[PDB]
């Protein structure tokens, strides 16, 4: 019985190891995108920027 | 008569071992 329970917390723990892989793997996808939008609005800022500094169409 | 070895019967020691030592098959997973 004893052996029962180590090999049942061994394969326990690999669930809960596998459990906790994809979900990092997850959450830097997720980020992945956050990051690359992010990108996208810092374009934006230095553009604002631009048409801030033509003082004619500004 | 040879009941003493009835009590020698008991250890049969490496019965178990035997067993603990195939058990440690979960430590090596």
């Amino acid at each position: 019985g004893n052996f029962k329970s180590k090999l049942k917390k061994a394969m326990l723990s690999q669930q809960i190891t596998k459990s906790t892989i994809a979900n990092k793997m997850r959450l830097k996808v997720l980020s992945a995108r956050e990051q690359s939008l992010d990108g996208i609005f810092e374009e934006t800022k230095e553009k604002l920027s631009g048409i801030a500094n033509n003082r004619d169409e500004y | 008569q040879d009941k003493l070895k009835q009590a020698k019967t008991d250890a049969a020691k490496e019965i178990d071992s035997y067993k603990i030592q195939k058990d440690k098959e979960l430590k090596e997973f």
